[PDB]
């Protein structure tokens, strides 16, 4: 039981130890492509680059190079797409991402600026009358509408192929209060996050893989993929406690290296897991109650 | 070089 794995792990003040541990045990793969000289200026840390094997490619001949990563879950039966905050230079290529794999949703975790520094471009319309055309990709990007809330936006946005005409309708789940190598305020606002990316349908395997980013793309990120695919494998075992998360994080960390970046977002992510198992347990009286307790204005 | 885990 997670409940007593948590308490086991508090108790002894052993967060740190457990942490370094997965950190030990992950996955390490090359990254060749991404160390590429001329792909310098696609990545915004030397220090998080996507492995190979698992990396997304983009549809083009010129340089199918983009900081992203796929993770597939196969007992799940979901796939993420990790990506770093995108660069004034990359903005073209994370929505031709975007199209190409058929994403519906995109999922942020960070703020363009944090801590007086940029983490992130601002890849996205702020105004509808200002809409954004990515010439190197040939895209064109329009915010239709905004609900923001306390600690969270949800974005409406309309991409459109320039070259086929086709256009899309992408949701944008904006989590404005999550500070980085830090943790969401309350297991509560976390959850009604992510079962408000649930309920939009923006996961459903009919679409391609959601696309979640922080900065980098591993830490605030990680911990948004670990607790959905942990909830997920509890709704579908017959035995929910059989989950062991440090297990399900390494099987993240075989896709993209250094998914979640602190010993305290992993404690984050058993505290998020074993208050949605309440949910996932029947008892969905509680998704009320994060409603409540998360004060989204 | 930019880098985004701390080495201190
Ligand atoms: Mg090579």
């Amino acid at each position: 039981e997670m409940e007593k794995e948590f308490e086991q792990i508090d108790k002894s003040g052993s967060w740190a130890a457990i942490y370094q541990d997965i950190r030990h045990e992950a996955s390490d793969f090359p990254c060749r492509v991404a160390k590429l000289p001329k792909n310098k200026n696609r990545n915004r840390y030397r220090d998080v680059s996507p492995f190979d094997h698992s990396r997304i490619k983009l549809h083009q001949e010129d340089n199918d190079y983009i900081n992203a990563s796929l993770i597939k879950m196969e007992e799940a039966q979901r796939s993420y797409i990790l990506t770093q905050g995108p660069l004034p230079n990359t903005c073209g290529h994370f929505w031709e991402m975007v199209w190409e794999q058929k994403s519906r949703g995109v999922v942020m975790l960070n703020r363009v600026m944090e801590k007086g520094s940029l983490k992130c471009a601002q890849y996205w319309p702020q105004k509808e009358e200002k809409e954004m055309i990515f010439e190197d990709t040939n895209l064109k990007l329009t915010l239709i509408s905004e609900d923001i809330k306390s600690y969270y936006t949800v974005r409406q946005l309309e991409l459109e192929n320039l070259t086929t005409q086709e256009t899309r309708e992408i949701l944008h789940f904006h989590y404005t209060t999550w500070p980085d190598f830090g943790v969401p305020e309350s297991p509560a606002s976390f959850l009604n996050f992510l079962f408000k990316v649930r309920e939009s349908g923006s996961l459903s395997p009919e679409h391609g893989p959601v696309v979640v980013h922080s900065s980098a793309g591993i830490g605030r990120s990680g911990t948004f993929c670990l607790a959905d695919t942990c909830l997920l494998l509890m709704d579908k075992r017959k035995d929910p406690s059989s989950v062991d998360i440090k297990k399900v994080l390494l099987e993240m960390r075989k896709f993209r290296m250094g998914l979640i970046q602190t010993a305290d977002q992993l404690r984050f992510s058993y505290l998020a897991v074993i208050e949605g198992a309440k949910f996932i347990m029947g008892d969905s009286s509680v998704q009320d109650q994060w409603k409540e307790l998360s004060h989204e204005d | 070089l930019e880098f985004y885990m701390d080495y201190e």
